[PDB]
RNA sequence: CAGCUUUACAGAUCAAUGGCGGAGGGAGGUCAACAUCAAGAACUGUGGGCGCCUAUAGAACUUAUAACGAACAUGGUUCUUGCCUUUUACCAGAACCAUCCGGGUGUUGUCUCCAUAGAAACAGGUAAAGCUGUAUUUUUU
């Protein structure tokens, strides 16, 4: 019992603060900030986390000499071979640390290091879900890209407190070599952009929200922090807050001990530029350039930090790094800023409501905890669980739900408004994060995040867990929803294993992948063709590696990568036709705005409809949409108001659900439709169940018919396409874009203070296929593209489906109109609907398609 | 230097335990960095109200225990 | 929010029946009309009246009661 | 000239070479060398004619040794890169199955060789002994040979008690 | 700045005990503390100087009138002092 | 401008106790001989020196990765190309051993420059070096 624990403790890096204290703190909530460090690709959030880790610990095991010197990063939370070999932090491989503040109020923080790269929004999403605060991190230079804006938007929704980290100041000092004034201007611009992206809150260096950082060198400061270190000496305590306030913005300070008049005389350089940025610049120059002795003297005088004898014999980048670490101390400022940001706990309730419906909690009688993500921290599986309320002890006998079954549960509860516990679990070991170890603990508590070893057998992906002791408690309980994995998947990898003897193994691995990588729809289709919707290419590759090395360990084939296509109409329907073995339906494509709204109480609904698409009152009355796909169902005949046969809709819509799930043409889901009932020819003899069953087929058929009528189409998706190219290489990029079929430049934005042209675009996900690689080869190591699908924007595959003339070449890519059909046919073939090397598509029923639509 | 965080107690009735083993009641209307209290009036603890609104000095306050949760 | 200074100012503007309590002195109270204002709680209060508390009235002129020994105000 | 390369010209061209008798080396055994900045800078400048290696790590996208290895062990190439014997036996015999038919897949992307090494595990099926390549960030830089220093040259322009070093320095 | 103040701040969350000038001990979760020991506490019992005890919800106390504060013995360990 | 330690000291008594060790050099050299080599060193063992350093040796796990060496040539067996046929000699790719060419680390010696006490402090004084420092509601008017 104890011996094992001791052993575990031993196999671990000894922390500078006592872990006992941290544990004690964790027993109390409000002393636990859960922080998602998040940002764009290569923000240097992982690096930042590394710095924090370093600060925490005395000596790390695999911290090499080079890394110590400050050459390579030691991305302490990169962990698994995949990530260190690849360059990208890939999974949410976080850490827990006590951190003192300016005014040393310790607080046990549960950092979770997101992945930047856009095809891992899954992990980012998870982090967001977990973490009540989020350190957004930004490259100075790359600026507030669209990705960052998106993140901000989808952190307001969650919701969360948004500290920012303007990371990579070194880049503007040394790479861009901006003057100090210019740098300041750039920073201001960035701040403005951030504010714009935000709705409610204003962010600035004052009020502790911006955290200026350069993790390469490894300094973070906030302005308050700076003041504490280096401007208590020279000012009386009472006027320190005021000074801090002055520091940011359009403010100047002339020779006057101690005023500080806003504006102004002769030589400019503002307060921020004079008292911060300029100082930093000087430090940099001196660190690199100056006679070392003089620098040392300066640092004795102006900072009271001593360049050691061993440190003096360093090389520049290392020396500079050392200097900056000496200056701005083990990063307390950041922690302070974080603390300031997190309200706290006004937000928290709201966040929890968002996660799992509004209501009221129950502290003593039960515990509940969001099982957020399965992981593979210490080889074996754990569930990264956040305990929201109660305290979850080791060995405890526990309830659970995969949030596939959450909505259903809620519905059941509502209906209710015996004691059946559907699954269960025995909590083997509970631990903390992180990076390169799992500190084990007997008790998990309300507030804090943990890894839990007993959980995994029951759940897949999102999950809740609970431990009630009543009926009342059960009633009170709610269930976290599945996490809006902001990106969504779009990218098919169709698997065969090479030796189909070893399909079981693959299946086992596949389940693991599903669990472990949570942004992956694994469809196992009827033919034997397994299918994997990745977010994108890199993510997919990573997943493959994980499967094809660790979890499966088998030789495994792969297809040229495809998409999902979804069904939609262009024009409206024309003639309803009820089928027998008796109901008829017809669909119009809904307004684009409405669709967009959907992508992002009856009277209320009606009002909303009116606001959106100018729907009448009758239309409002009729509505009943479904699936979050989306398609919209409308009960809009005449007799329906008299009829109670059209009433009992709850039964009727089952067919609709099915239809939406798998459309006619693709056998692949419908999208962007307003379905409308026209007639429901129900006979006199009921047999209610039988009737219901009939409806369940018939409705689908009706829907299909409607789709056919309305001039249907496959909808391909479009990747929104960030490209951060070098200015004079934009023509090349344009050419590249032109070269392929779907491709469009929606704007070319100038990233201020850089040579970068942030050119947002759109590209369809079958046209994507390695596009990043193409971009990077062509552009000669410039223009780090990204592709992503935050929006859920689809488009017309350009042409008319249902044409046997179609195309010429089997082997080649087909022309655009032709392609409109070709994809559909191929999809059908894949599904196993058409039978043969050559075939066609047509819709029954009936009467020979009404005599070929009356010729 | 810092403001007394009594924004939770704003517009709620409070038992102001005051100097010399005395008491005051009343709904909280305002305060400052010295912990003076401005409150819409109530009784001195059987019982008898004086005033429409009242102001208690900072020094005088032992405690301000919340009557409402 | 209505700060204490603001309240005091308002009272001054009004000229209303103010009843002051003494710090660490139960038995006595003051009753008058606020005339002055200071950075501290100190004020001048013309037409004041000393009161023995109910466990009547007593004669008293114009007075400034010092801010340190104030307790209650009402106006 | 005495102006530009002042710190080297007295020693640069000598047997050992020089900087041989000083604090700037271990000694005559000549195993460990140390330098100040200006001399180093001068040396670098002198070199530039010879060793202009463009060290934007991204420049070498698919020209890193790992990438080359991958290419080798995929029997794949890059117009500029090298080519080898195929490292495993080239034994395809696909047999156009239910999966990977002509009428099942959609040949929309050309799927060039370039891609196959850049994403070893996706585009290439059966990647035996293929190392995971990098994926880095983009470079913003300015390298010049002019008189003035620390200015915006070719960027895009934005929209709109002494502080602790105050004339100790000019920046 | 005062290290006792820091300690008090740290003790936030924890169940502190707290006597005043009057001699009226309290014991409760420390909600908030300031530089001047202006303590707030939750779920707090209140002993009279004579003997009798009274439960109460969210007490505020002004540090001026506070005498001494007992903090839990865990805070002895870390991480304020060094 | 106050205090404490740390050196130079004056002349102490002189304990006293500390510290200083009862004294053993610091450099380098295309000087050697000897081991031991990715750094790791976790965790254990067993030493000195106090829930912990410093040495050792033992595997674990690390990633090696890019670089004991920002270096790269050559052998051999086997397997596979290919010259082809045969000998060398090779083409061009694998696997496992080996070969040089270089490399550090400490152990020691030896050879040329730089050094240099045989003790010092207590009680404070002198000189310098290092850290801590204004009453009107919450601390001490
Ligand atoms: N010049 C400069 N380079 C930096 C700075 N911070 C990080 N980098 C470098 O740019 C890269 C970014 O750091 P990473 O830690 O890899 O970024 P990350 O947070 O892991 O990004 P994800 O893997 O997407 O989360 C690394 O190669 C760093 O060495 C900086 O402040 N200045």
């Amino acid at each position: 019992e104890h011996t094992i624990f001791t052993q575990l403790k031993k196999n671990i890096p000894k922390t500078r603060y006592n872990r006992d204290y941290m544990l004690s703190m964790a027993n109390i909530p409000e002393r636990i900030i859960n922080v998602g460090v998040i940002g764009p690709l290569h923000s240097g959030k992982t690096s930042l986390m590394d710095l924090l880790v370093i600060d925490s610990h005395k000596r790390i095991p695999d911290m090499s000499k080079n890394v110590e010197l400050g050459w390579k990063p030691l991305r302490y939370l990169d962990n698994l071979k995949q990530e260190i070999d690849r360059g990208l932090s890939i999974k949410l491989n976080g850490s827990t640390l006590l951190c003192t503040d300016l005014e040393s109020k310790s607080r046990m923080i549960n950092f979770l290091d997101a992945p930047g790269h856009v095809n891992f929004m899954d992990e980012t999403a998870v982090a967001l879900a977990a973490s009540d605060l989020v350190l957004i991190v930004i490259d100075v230079v790359e600026g507030v890209t669209f990705v960052v804006e998106q993140l901000i938007k989808q952190s307001i929704k969650n919701n969360v407190a948004m500290c920012f980290v303007i990371n990579k100041l070194d880049r503007l000092i040394l790479d861009l070599k901006l003057p100090p004034m210019d740098a300041y201007l750039k920073l201001n611009h960035i701040i403005a952009n951030i504010n714009s992206f935000t709705k409610g809150n204003v962010f600035s260096p004052i009020d502790n929200n911006i955290i200026f950082a350069s993790t390469k060198l490894g300094f973070t400061f906030t302005i308050k922090e700076f003041v504490s270190y280096y401007y208590a000496h020279s000012i009386p305590s009472s006027k320190i807050d005021d000074f801090t306030t002055r520091l940011w913005g359009s403010v100047y300070y002339h020779k006057g001990n101690f005023r500080t008049k806003p504006f102004e005389n002769v030589e400019k350089y503002p307060t921020f530029v004079e008292f911060i940025l300029i100082p930093l610049y000087k430090i940099f120059s001196y660190a690199l350039s100056m006679e070392k002795d003089k620098l040392k003297n300066l640092l004795r005088s102006n900072f009271r930090v001593n360049l050691s004898q061993e440190a003096l014999q360093y090389d520049p980048q290392p020396f500079l790094k050392h200097v900056l670490q000496l200056i701005f101390r083990q990063q307390t400022g950041l922690v302070d800023a974080i603390t300031r940001c997190y309200q706290p706990f006004e937000l928290f309730d709201n966040k929890t409501a968002h996660l799992s419906i509004p209501g009221k909690s129950t502290p003593e009688g039960t515990l509940w905890a969001h099982v957020l993500k399965t992981v593979d921290y210490g080889g074996a599986e754990w569930s990264l669980v956040r305990i929201y309320s109660g305290l979850l002890k080791r060995g405890d006998t526990v309830r659970i739900l995969d949030t596939s079954q959450s909505e259903s549960r809620q519905k059941r509860q509502l209906h209710d408004i015996s004691k059946t516990e559907t699954p269960s679990c025995e909590v083997e070991e509970i631990g903390l994060l992180g990076g390169r170890y799992v500190y084990p603990v007997h008790e998990a508590h309300k507030g804090q995040i943990v890894l839990i070893k007993g959980i995994s057998s029951a759940y897949i992906k999102s999950a809740t867990l609970y431990s009630v002791k009543s009926k009342e408690d059960m009633k009170q309980l709610k269930f976290f929803k599945p996490l809006d994995y902001i990106t969504e998947a779009v990218f098919k990898i169709v698997l065969q294993p090479l030796l189909p003897r070893e399909l079981p193994k693959l299946l086992d691995a596949l389940n693991k992948i599903s669990k472990y990588y949570p942004g992956v729809i694994i469809k196992v289709e009827e033919s034997g063709e397994h299918v994997i919707l990745g977010n994108g290419e890199l993510y997919m590759d990573c997943l493959l590696y994980d499967l094809r090395a660790s979890y499966a360990k088998i030789e495994i084939k792969i297809s040229d990568p495809l998409t999902v296509f979804s069904e939609s109409c262009s024009n409206e329907s024309f003639a309803s036709i009820p089928v027998s073995n008796s109901i008829s339906v017809a669909a119009e494509p809904m307004d684009s705005k409405m669709i967009q709204d959907l992508s992002r109480p009856r009277k209320l609904s009606k009002i909303l409809r009116t606001e959106y698409g100018w729907d009448s009152l009758a239309s409002r009355n009729v509505w009943s949409f479904y699936n979050g796909n989306v398609l919209i169902n409308d009960t809009l005949p005449d007799e329906i108001s008299p009829e109670l046969l059209s009433k009992y809709k709850e039964q009727i819509i089952q067919g609709f659900y099915w239809a939406v799930k798998e459309g006619p043409l693709a056998e692949e889901p419908i999208y962007g439709v307003q379905y409308k009932l026209l007639s429901i020819s129900v006979p006199s003899d009921v047999n209610i169940d039988v009737m219901k069953s009939q409806i369940i087929p018939l409705m689908k058929k009706a829907c299909y018919v409607g789709l056919l009528t309305a001039i249907p189409i496959l909808l391909e998706p479009i990747y929104e396409v960030d490209i951060t190219v070098h200015a004079p290489l934009l023509p090349i990029v344009e050419e590249l874009m032109k070269k392929r079929r779907g491709s469009r430049i929606y704007k070319t934005i100038k990233v201020a203070g850089t040579p970068l042209l942030e050119v947002r675009g759109q590209v369809p996900v079958i046209e994507s296929a390695g596009f990043e690689t193409d971009l990077r080869l062509s552009t000669n190591g410039l223009g780090m593209c990204q592709l992503y699908f935050w929006h859920k924007i689809w488009r017309k595959v350009p042409g008319d489906v249902l044409d046997k003339d179609a195309f010429i070449p089997k082997l080649k890519p087909a022309p655009i109109n032709s392609l409109s059909r070709d994809f559909v046919m191929k999809t059908r073939r894949r599904k196993g609907i058409s039978t043969g090397g050559f075939m066609s598509n047509d819709g029954p029923t009936l009467e020979k398609y009404i005599s070929a639509e009356l010729y | 230097v810092s403001t007394p965080e009594l924004k939770k107690y704003m517009d709620k009735k409070i038992l102001l335990n005051i100097n010399g083993s005395r008491k005051v009641a009343g709904i909280l209307r305002g305060y400052d960095i010295f912990l003076n209290v401005v409150l819409d009036d109530a009784m001195e603890i059987n019982n008898h109200q004086l005033g429409l609104q009242t102001v208690i000095r900072g020094n005088s306050i032992i405690s301000l225990e919340a009557l409402d949760a | 929010m209505v700060p204490p200074i603001n309240c005091i100012f308002n009272f001054l503007q009004q000229q209303t029946p103010v009843t002051i309590w003494l710090f660490e002195q139960i038995g006595i109270r003051i009753k008058g009309k606020i005339v002055g204002f200071d950075e501290f709680m100190n004020v001048v209060i013309d037409e004041a009246v000393e009161i023995p508390v109910n466990s009547k009235g007593t004669p008293l002129g114009k007075i400034l009661l010092k801010g340190d020994n104030i307790t209650l105000i009402t106006s | 000239d005495s102006q530009d390369d002042e710190y080297v010209k007295d020693w640069l061209y000598d047997s050992r070479p020089l900087e041989e008798d000083s604090k700037k080396v271990n000694g005559t055994s000549y195993k460990k060398w140390s330098f100040d900045l200006p001399e180093m800078s001068n040396l670098y400048r002198l070199s530039t004619p010879l060793r202009d290696e463009v060290t934007d790590k991204n420049y070498y996208y698919l020209f890193d040794k790992k990438s080359f290895f991958n290419g080798k062990a995929l029997n794949n190439a890059i117009p500029g890169g090298p080519k080898f014997e195929p490292l495993y036996p080239r034994e395809e015999e696909e047999d156009y199955n239910e999966f990977n038919s002509i009428d099942r897949v959609i040949f929309r992307v050309p799927i060039r060789s370039e891609y196959k090494v850049a994403f070893p595990h996706l585009y290439n099926s059966r990647p035996r002994s293929v190392r995971i390549p990098w994926y880095n960030n983009p470079v913003s830089c300015i390298i010049q040979n002019d008189e003035e220093y620390d200015t915006p040259a070719l960027f895009f322009d934005p929209s709109l008690f002494a502080p602790l070093l105050a004339e100790e320095e000019e920046l | 700045n005062g290290i006792p103040v820091k300690l008090l701040n740290e003790a936030q969350g924890h169940i502190v005990s707290l006597e005043l000038t009057t001699g009226a001990t309290y014991r409760g979760k420390l909600v908030e503390s300031e530089d001047s020991m202006n303590v707030q506490l939750r779920d707090v019992i209140a002993t009279e100087p004579q003997g009798a005890v009274t439960h109460m919800d969210q007490i505020f106390v002004r540090g001026s009138q506070i005498k001494f504060i007992v903090v839990p013995d865990l805070l002895k360990n870390a991480p304020l002092f060094k």
